DNA sequence: CACCACCACGCGGGCGGTAGCGTGCTTTTTTCGATCTTCC
DNA sequence: GGAAGATCGAAAAAAGCACACGCTGACCCGCGTGGTGGTG
RNA sequence: AUGUCAGCGUGU
């Protein structure tokens, strides 16, 4: 009843919870529009580091 | 007049004063042609299967190379009977064939030429079939499919009045409904900008949608506007002036004409300027060059010796402008004529706004709107706009959806092309244009006469379209495949898409329904619903308030009071009794057409569009049996709305007086004299009612009894006339008349009438018969009762002598004081029949079996059981008791059915089916041997009449030719086969009958080896199942406190108390009353049908009390002949005569003793019996006038200080029985999940101490009680086993721990990328 | 875990659906494709795609239909993701935490019982018995007619005489709460006294109907048992009707006659011109209660009494004065119930609903609680059987 | 017009109905009050009301159309007499009216209950007394032709804030912190206190 | 020994199609392009 | 005098829509490929 | 020893 188990990600997801619930604290923590955000993270637009 | 044979039996009392014009229609017909028009081979393809396929079919393959068409379809005959399908589960349905043509063209000559042709039949499926009444068997269950009242196709203009905006202004919008498409609409912005829209998408401006129809902006200004033309003078620069083009303008500048001053500077043209414009005539005025900057210019213009655009098209004009085009030669120029308010410039503020410029640019945009991310290109575009709306297989405006649209643009014509074109849509946008100009006003969306009926063809038909449009791609796919050389359309189509398609219709639609088989009354409302829910249509949580609202074209069309209460109120209607529905869907009502004043006969169905230019009078308006109203100032409706009219002025007249309400609402007597609401809670209430072990006529009714009990079909009625041959409680054999004999036939009716099969809602359905031997019937007679029927009549309850008064209490607010004679005498006893199933499947280990032995069961258990591990049919069973002996393996392990807890009866009925393939248990042998014995038994009735006619055929012969009588009397019958007669034509007539009789006996057989073969073939099942076993109990419901009942007005109650009988209120002879009921219910629910109903039964049980003491006296004929004759003269000029001259003296003393329980009386639903007729007949018997009568208390004894009101009501008891509702628990099986108690009372669970519960404790100081609700009682399992370890050793103490749901809670939050914790610090 | 998504058995070799088992397929099926995708060092045009199709099952499985269009089911449907199965009325927080299924809970159908006094509410005696079967048990082993907790069962099931003899004992001063569906306010549940009574309905007293809003009309209502020592004393001090008179919504009082007692208090309380024994002079309330049960003087006649009231001074006891009245013979018989403290006017008049209100105020003012209780039941009563007399 | 003449009847249906019971005394006769069971379930409040039996007896007047406007013509047919086609499906239009927005009230309602109890669920009575001199004022509520509420049943059973005086004569009439009572509450209109 | 029938099954996904699917509610918050204005 | 702050209006997206109970049906992958197995 | 969907109905 209590146990929990885990799935190792091979690659990064974001968590659409803070990415989506407007205001959206991914783009509000890094100053950047809802939509470059959920595009790079969709694989259509590279972003710089 | 002269009646039928049933009704003979006993005649009802009419006080129906206005004749009847139009007799009531068949209830069912709503249901039953629609379906036909389904089915029914149509020479032109309009409606059903030859529609569809004329719509589907030719199919062309990829490559022009060769084709498939259809010629014909078939529906082959249904498998199964109604009855066998619903007594095995399959579903009722026939097979349907379609004949196919093949044609393989040439390939190296494309132009038309043909190469080969083949022709077959091919089975597609199988289409269930309507019974005769009116319902569907899906999978053994009756299912009726209601129809839909849903928006029809065609263009509605409406607006929003100032709900948006802020401002008050008016957003006029149109919508372009088709039956299958795209949605156009177009609005109105605030800022006076038309705007197109598609499904429900973005906005573009409306000029976008002309100009992807090749359209150029000269061409759209030339359409929407009015064009002024303004010549250049040498320096007049004179318009073309139209006077009428001066109303509702202002004069800026003084307007000269014709060397006078018409109108001055600074003044308005007031009407006076106009008119004498008008008269002057006068063409050219002269205009200052600062009026032109002003207007916008209609056409580009061209400097053809520059060669560039001095002017474009539809641009502000400005005074350098306006000189470079009197300089260029443009000597004649077009501007738009405009008003603030006739003709405003919408589509010229459009253009602006628009930013396409050419047809591809708008093209692009439009895709760019419908597909987003798509590259819009060329073709793209193209073919999404062509395939929008002007391509038949995407679009498709229907037969009534074409009409609407012409008829709402005013088109003469009716009848065009289903998909749009350029000229529809610009005259829509242009009545749009005017609608927001004032001219023309917005269409009503709930008016009846915008809203169509779709019956269950035209459902089924949009499915198998569908269905059919799915199988054509596939059949496309398969038609381009090559090597057709080779291959038949047979294997050449899949019937797996239509298949599924109508399986998913008829058994998993929104609107066919279970259909509820309490009564039917129940049966008959159910069939004639029509449900505005569905798909494409309302939804219960978003209906709003003004669609559920009585609109006034509901008179004569849709029920005013029989609605549902609840969340669907207003959305569910039920059909009136006249109303019927044209070939549109349009719902239309019969009138009286009234010519020169005087009211004809002749009737037409009126339209709910068309009935609002005529007049028509009430159905209430007095007539002086010449035609002619009595009264000047008839009471009559012009359109929607009631006023007075002149006697010469009226168009129509109401049929009847019941035309406005339904058949279940008016079945209530003196409904005129109740309260809407309570006429509708009764009315509700009245197909609710179980049916009793015995029927009771109403001793108070409508005359529609016989109506609804005949048209539903739970009566057996004779098909053709004869005599009753055979009498039984199970059967009848009726010997049919010569005449309606047919040839080569024996010539006798067989009803198998159905004993104690349970409905839907688990009542009893019992047929009795009501016919002796020897009775002569006719066809449409009745032979057999159904439930709640009583020779013909509903009777949906019984008659109680009840009296009006407060008892102790007892009858507080709305409760039902019983006296213990109404429980003796079994008059409110039912039987209420349950099913229980055991599947015996096969599992991985093996298959289980149903045998006789149980591991760790006793032989007291398993006594009941027999030896083919079936219960005993009529062994009385209780909860917990094993029914089908059941062991599956894990060696074995027990999963018989056993009794629900609390469930009791008797098994009167166990029907098993196999799989076929799968050995057949003993049990199943002997239900066959019944079976094959009842079809044995039928046969041989038949065989033993035509072999009793060619046997007394040959005796004629034999005794014509060789008069050997009494040889052959003394022979055995049989032996007149082996004798024969001297060589002539005799002979050769004894050698043709004999060849005869043996054809016909083998004939027979096989008819006998058919029907075995029927019965014997076998059931299909669901995969992994080899058995069923159904059982039915049977449980004899008695009334007790707590039950509820009901009359016909809305009066409902709780039996409070079964009183006893010596303490009921009694008069002076001694008869004590049956039911008390509180008088203070009447003044506030005003419902006084129930007091005049009270009166009238009194009246007619005293006119039965008086037939029965003439009866016990053995008087003669002559002085019941008169009584009787006596009582039905009684009235005031009532249109039924009865005569009694002619009725014989046998059929008279039958006639009494079916009225020795008291006289009916017929109340029409608002032409029945006045007070003073109610008067007349009390006093015909021996009873007070003024209908109360003085009662004794029973306990005490002392007369009461007042008269009560005393009589007799047709009292219903309702579908919800104590037993039903009361349920209890204290520990028992928890969820799995939560940890909480189960819910429900099939299942053993607690009720729910919900949200509104808990803030009611907080209010109080209630916090140890909360707490133990919430934890030690429902979550805390170590609290729930140490409570009730404690409360066993006797300490009332708690533990609260922690709920278990809370846990599961946390670790559902947990289980996100969120952390929850409780911090012990 | 597993037994908070759990795969439910369906007796006939298949399951139920199990969406949250589904959706984490669906997110192991995408993890182990992109991890076999990364180990072979698949090229970035296709572990791409891979990639973000993984982020859109997760996606799917914290919350479906969020971004784009929801993970269509077997039945051609959104699935329910674990945010679904939180949030929401269907959700965790306020099908399971807020309110909940309890134990030792019925339901049934309400009828009206006159004879009940106004703490008391009539119980079904099978309600009775199975409701309060852990008691029952308890009461067997303690007394030593059963051996074990089967054998109390056993006993139970068989329907004994000491079994109801048992739960005539234990339910003697044990407060039930009666609820009715809607819980509009406070006084939606109520603590009542059973008392045993054979049949199927609950029967309900008819004054504290106002208060729960319901009509003798197949309502059903539901009965909780409160089965700790603090919830029986918070049941009796704070949930009983006796407590519950004033609406703490206004302060207006919530037990009022509504329908008959009013209408039997109006006809007793009511004067003709020409009854029977008008005019004559009676010694007391008694004597012109046998003249009327002896048909002798009508219930409207007018006559003169000599009745004695009591009055309460400014030390708090009771002064007595005794004179002669005129008043009608059914207002002499309903002064036998008035308790000491009232005075004569408020009897001596036509009494409808406010009258009886007013009478009733007067009495709770003056008097206290107890008599209030006890002046209602019998107004009830007299009312009710005048009602019917009448 | 219409509305008078059902005024007009409804006053005739009264007078005829109440006090029409005519009864000899010991000597010559007398009008008493009607024993009408009609009328003594109506008069004693146990059941209806005047409307309601204004329409049993009287004309049962004017009714409106869905969109509300009056219809002219009013029905003048009591439920006791007969109601024909054309009268009965006029008021079915407020019957159904009626209905259906006490069907669609039940889920308005329960949600503003739901919210208004989760606005106010934390706020429980945790104290004696803080000292607060700062109150409000409370005054009878009159607008333009009538007192919807007295000050005694606003002022009932609350805290006073300050010393009340006595009007014109600055003299404590209640203490600063005495609950307003019954007593209190007459004493203060019996001064004619108005804030 | 290919040869047809039968069952694991596995990864796969929106589904089926030579495209669209949707069309009768109200309130609150975001956001994003178009206008303006205005100001340094 | 043009870029940035202010406005703003429309389009989009999210969140909500009483409680309690009774009953009925209907369903709870797939599917096309590959591997396996009896067979004449 | 479920769940969900749809429908009907009862009491408010
Ligand atoms: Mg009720």
């Amino acid at each position: 009843r209590e146990r929990m188990g885990h799935i190792e990600l091979a690659s990064p997801t974001a968590h659409i919870w803070f990415l989506k619930s407007l205001p959206s604290r991914i783009g509000l923590l890094l100053d950047m529009p809802l939509r470059d955000i959920e595009r790079v993270l969709y694989f259509e637009s590279y972003v710089v580091i | 007049m002269v009646y039928s044979y049933t009704e003979k039996k006993r005649i009802r009392k009419d006080f129906g004063k206005r004749p009847q014009v139009l007799d009531v229609p068949y209830l069912l017909s709503i249901q039953l042609d629609s379906f036909q028009k389904f089915i029914e081979q149509d020479p032109e393809g309009q409606y059903g299967l030859e529609a569809a396929f004329r719509s589907v079919f030719p199919i062309q393959s990829y490559s022009g190379n060769s084709e498939l068409q259809y010629v014909s379809y078939r529906l082959g005959e249904p498998v199964f009977d109604v009855q066998e399908c619903q007594i095995r589960g399959v579903t009722y349905s026939a097979p349907l064939r379609v004949k196919l043509r093949l044609v393989i063209y040439e390939r190296e000559a494309p132009e038309g030429t043909v190469k080969d042709i083949k022709e077959q039949e091919v089975y597609m499926g199988e289409i269930p079939l309507m019974t005769d009444n009116g319902t569907f068997v899906i999978n053994g269950t009756e299912r009726v499919i209601v129809s839909q009242l849903h928006r029809s196709p065609g263009v509605f203009f409406d607006s929003d009045k100032g709900k948006t905006h802020s401002s008050g202004k008016v957003l006029y919008n149109a919508r372009i409904i088709p039956y299958r498409g795209s949605w156009l609409d177009f609005e109105f912005d605030p800022k006076d900008n038309l705007f197109v829209r598609i499904d429900r998408r973005r906005k573009l401006p409306a000029t976008i949608i002309l100009r992807a129809l090749n359209y150029t902006t000269e061409q759209i200004l030339d359409l929407f506007f009015e064009k002024v033309i303004f010549e250049i003078r040498d320096n007049k620069l004179q318009m073309e002036l139209v006077p009428e083009r001066l109303r509702g303008e202002t004069a800026s500048f003084d307007i000269e004409a014709n060397g006078k001053v018409y109108v001055e500077k600074g003044r308005r043209i007031t009407a006076r300027h106009i008119r004498q414009l008008e008269k002057d005539d006068v063409k050219l005025i002269e205009v200052p060059v600062e009026y032109i900057a002003g207007k916008v210019v209609a056409k580009d213009y061209i400097d053809e010796s520059t060669g560039e655009l001095i002017c474009a098209a539809n641009m502000e004009l400005s005074l350098d402008l306006l000189a470079k085009l009197s300089q260029s030669g443009h000597k004649r120029i077009e501007t738009l004529f405009t008003n603030d308010l006739d003709h405003g410039p919408y589509i010229s503020e459009t253009l602006r706004v628009d930013p396409t410029n050419d047809r591809l640019s708008a093209l692009v945009e439009i895709y760019r709107m419908m597909r987003p991310g798509e590259p819009p290109t060329r073709e793209a575009a193209e073919s999404l706009f062509e395939n929008l709306f002007f391509s038949e297989d995407r679009y498709d405006l229907s037969a009534v959806g074409r009409m609407k649209f012409n008829r709402s643009l005013l088109r003469e014509e009716i009848e065009g092309s289903g998909i749009l074109s350029k000229d529809d849509i610009i005259d829509v946008m242009k009545k749009l244009i005017d609608i927001r100009n004032g001219k023309g006003e917005v269409d009503d969306i709930d008016h009846l006469g915008n809203r169509r009926i779709r019956s269950v063809g035209e459902m089924a038909e949009n499915q198998f379209r569908v269905g059919l449009v799915r199988v054509e791609r596939a059949v496309k796919e398969r038609l381009s495949l090559g090597d057709l050389d080779t291959l038949m359309p047979q294997d050449m189509i899949n019937a797996k898409p239509i298949s599924a398609a109508v399986k998913e219709f008829f058994g998993s639609s929104q609107l066919s329904q279970f259909m509820d088989q309490n009564n039917p009354l129940s049966e008959i409302t159910h069939k004639r619903r029509i449900s505005a829910l569905g798909p494409g249509g309302l939804t219960r949580e978003r209906a709003g308030f003004e669609v559920r609202d009585v609109h006034p074209t509901h008179y004569g069309r849709v029920c005013p009071i029989e609605t549902p209460e609840g969340p669907n109120i207003g959305l569910i209607n039920s059909l009136s009794v006249y109303a019927q529905t044209n070939e549109y869907g349009f719902l239309e009502t019969p009138y009286r057409k009234v010519t020169d004043g005087v009211v004809t006969d002749e009737i037409h169905y009126l339209s709910a569009i068309e009935e609002g230019n005529y007049v028509i009078a009430q159905a209430n308006s007095n007539l002086d049996e010449e035609g002619h109203f009595v009264e000047d100032l008839v009471t009559c409706r012009s359109k929607g709305e009631s006023s007075l009219f002149s006697r010469d002025q009226v168009d129509y007249m109401d049929v009847s007086t019941q035309q406005v309400v339904s058949v279940g609402a008016s079945l209530i007597p003196f409904l005129e004299h109740d309260d809407a609401n309570r006429a509708l809670m009764g009315a509700n209430m009245q197909r609710q009612a179980v049916p009793t072990l015995r029927a009771d006529k109403p001793l108070v009714g409508t005359g529609m009894e016989r109506a609804v009990a005949v048209d539903s079909g739970v009566t057996a009625v004779a098909k053709r006339g004869g005599v009753v041959q055979y009498v039984d409680a199970s059967r009848i054999v009726i010997k049919v008349n010569e005449d309606e004999m047919y040839p080569g036939e024996a010539g006798i009716d067989i009803y198998n009438l159905t004993k104690y099969t349970r409905s839907n809602q688990n009542t009893c359905i019992n047929q009795m018969p009501c016919v002796s031997l020897g009775e002569p019937v006719e066809r449409g007679d009745v032979l057999a009762d159904g439930p709640s029927t009583d020779l013909g009549e509903l009777a949906l309850g019984q008659n109680m002598r009840v009296a009006f008064m407060p008892w102790n209490g007892y009858n507080f607010e709305d409760s039902i004081l019983v006296s213990e004679r109404v429980v003796q005498e079994d008059r409110f006893t039912t039987i209420h029949i349950q099913e229980l199933a055991c599947v015996s499947r096969d599992t991985k280990l093996g298959p289980e079996e149903i045998t006789a032995d149980i591991p760790n069961v006793g032989e007291a258990a398993l006594s009941k059981l027999d030896e083919s591990g079936i219960v005993y049919i009529g062994a009385e069973v209780t909860g917990g008791d094993i029914l089908v002996g059941k062991v599956t393996p894990k060696d074995v392990k027990d999963s018989s059915l056993r009794v629900p807890n609390g469930v009791s009866g008797t098994v009167i009925d166990v029907q098993v089916f196999t799989r076929d393939g799968v050995e057949k248990d003993k049990r199943a042998l002997e239900i066959e041997e019944m079976q094959l014995k009842q079809a044995k038994k039928d046969l041989s009735e038949e065989l033993q009449i035509l072999e009793a006619g060619l046997f007394s055929r040959i005796r004629a012969v034999l005794v014509a030719g060789g008069v050997e009588a009494e040889k052959l009397d003394k022979l055995p019958r049989d032996r007149w086969l082996e004798l024969g007669l001297t060589d002539e034509e005799k002979q050769n007539q004894l050698e043709q009958l004999a060849e005869q009789y043996d054809e016909l006996k083998h004939e027979f057989e096989k008819k006998l080896e058919a029907k075995r073969r029927k019965i014997t073939q076998g059931d299909d099942l669901a995969p992994g199942v080899l058995k069923i076993v159904k059982v039915y109990l049977a449980v004899k419901r008695r009334i007790q406190p707590g039950d509820k009942m009901a009359g016909r007005h809305g009066n409902k109650g709780v039996i409070s108390k079964i009183n006893p009988i010596e303490d009921m209120p009694y008069d002076e002879n001694g008869t004590p009353v049956d039911i008390v009921l509180n008088p203070l219910g009447v003044p506030s629910r005003m419902n006084i049908g129930q007091i005049l109903e009270t009166h009238l039964g009194m009246a007619a049980k005293g006119i039965g009390d008086k037939i029965n003491a003439m009866l016990k006296q053995q008087q003669e004929v002559a002085k019941l002949r008169e009584f009787i004759q006596r009582a039905y003269d009684l009235g005031a000029d009532v249109r039924q005569k009865v005569d009694l001259s002619t009725f014989s003296d046998e059929e008279v003393m039958r006639l009494a003793e079916n009225l020795r329980k008291g006289m009916p009386i017929a109340t029409p639903v608002f032409d029945g019996a006045k007070e003073a007729e109610i008067k007349e007949l009390l006093k015909l018997g021996d009873l007070p006038t003024s209908g109360q009568i003085r009662l004794y208390d029973g306990r005490t004894g002392e007369q009461f200080e007042r008269p009560v009101t005393v009589g007799y009501m047709y009292m219903l008891k309702l579908n919800h029985l104590v037993d039903d509702k009361m349920h209890a628990r204290s520990t028992g099986s928890y969820s799995l999940v939560t940890q909480q108690p189960l819910g429900g009372k099939a299942q053993f669970g607690g009720q729910r101490f919900g949200e509104m519960e808990v803030w009611a404790l907080e209010a109080y100081g209630a916090a140890y009680t909360l707490q133990e609700m919430l934890t030690v009682k429902s979550d805390d399992v170590n609290g729930r086993t140490k409570m009730y370890k404690n409360i066993v050793d006797g300490n009332h103490q708690m533990e609260p721990g922690m709920p278990e749901s809370f846990n599961v809670l946390l670790k559902e939050i947990r289980s996100l990328g969120i952390n929850i914790e409780l911090e012990d610090e | 875990p597993p037994d908070l998504r759990p795969l439910v058995p369906l007796d006939g070799g298949r399951f139920a659906t199990s969406d949250l088992n589904d959706l984490y397929r669906r997110v192991i099926n995408r993890n182990n494709r992109l991890k076999r995708l990364l180990d072979l060092a698949a090229p970035d045009i296709i572990v791409r795609n891979e990639k973000r199709m993984l982020q859109e099952a997760v996606d799917a499985l914290l919350d479906n239909g969020r971004r784009g269009r929801a993970i269509t089911g077997s039945n051609k449907r959104p699935l329910k993701s674990l945010a679904d199965m939180i949030k929401g009325k269907q959700g965790r927080f306020r099908q399971n935490l807020l309110g909940k299924r309890v134990d030792y809970s019925g339901r049934s159908v309400i009828t009206v019982g006159p004879y009940l006094r106004l703490h008391q509410c009539g119980l079904p005696k099978k309600m009775a018995l199975e409701l309060f079967k852990p008691f029952i048990y308890g009461k067997l082993e303690l007394r030593g007619l059963a051996t074990t907790i089967k054998a109390a069962k056993k006993m139970v099931e068989r329907e004994e005489a000491v079994v109801w003899d048992i739960l005539d004992e234990v339910i003697r001063e044990h407060p039930v709460l009666l609820n009715r569906a809607p819980t509009l306010h406070r006084l939606g549940i109520q603590a009542f006294e059973p008392v045993l009574i054979e049949g199927k309905a609950i029967q309900l007293h008819p004054l504290v109907c106002a208060a729960y809003n319901a009509d003798f009309d197949g309502d059903q209502m539901a009965v909780h048992v409160p089965l700790t020592l603090e919830a029986q004393l918070e049941a009796r001090a704070l949930m009983m009707s006796t407590n519950n008179i004033l609406s703490p919504a206004n302060g207006e009082p919530i037990i009022v006659p509504s329908q008959d007692v009013v209408l039997g208090l109006y006809y007793m309380t009511r004067d003709c011109v020409n009854a029977k024994g008008e005019g004559m002079v009676l010694t007391g309330p008694k004597e012109a209660e046998r003249l009327y049960r002896s048909g002798l003087a009508s219930l409207h006649a007018r006559v003169k009494v000599r009745i004695t009231e009591y009055e309460k001074d400014a030390n708090g006891e009771l002064v007595a004065k005794t004179s002669l009245k005129d008043t009608t013979v059914g207002r002499a018989i309903l002064w036998m119930i008035v308790p000491k403290g009232l005075p004569y006017s408020i009897v001596n008049q036509a009494l409808g609903k406010k009258a009886i209100s007013k009478m009733l105020n007067t009495c709770y003012r003056i008097l206290g609680l107890k008599p209030t209780v006890i002046f209602a039941d019998q107004i009830m009563y007299t009312g009710f059987a005048y009602a019917a007399r009448s | 017009i219409w509305a008078a003449a059902n005024d007009r009847v409804s006053k005739a249906m009264m007078d005829n109905l109440q006090t029409e019971t005519v009864i000899n005394r010991d000597g010559q006769e007398e009008k008493q009050v009607s024993f009408n069971s009609i009328y003594m379930m109506a008069d004693s409040g146990a059941r209806g009301s005047a409307a309601q039996i204004r329409q049993l007896a009287g004309m049962r007047g004017l009714m409106a159309k869905p969109d509300g406007s009056i219809i002219e013509t009013p029905i003048t047919a009591n439920f006791r007499e007969g109601l024909n086609v054309l009268q009965y499906f006029i008021s079915t239009h407020g019957a159904r009216k009626g209905l259906a927005d006490t069907a669609l009230k039940t889920a308005n309602s329960g949600y503003l209950t739901r919210r208004l109890v989760d606005v106010a669920q934390d706020l429980v009575v945790t104290e004696d007394d803080c000292g607060t001199h700062e109150g409000i004022m409370m005054t009878p509520v009159i607008e333009g032709g009538d007192v919807k509420e007295p000050l005694r049943d606003r002022v009932l059973g609350r805290v006073t804030a300050e010393d009340v005086l006595k009007p014109g004569t600055a003299d404590i009439l209640v203490p600063r912190n005495t609950l307003l009572h019954e007593q209190w509450c007459d004493l203060l209109e019996e001064n004619s206190v108005d804030a």
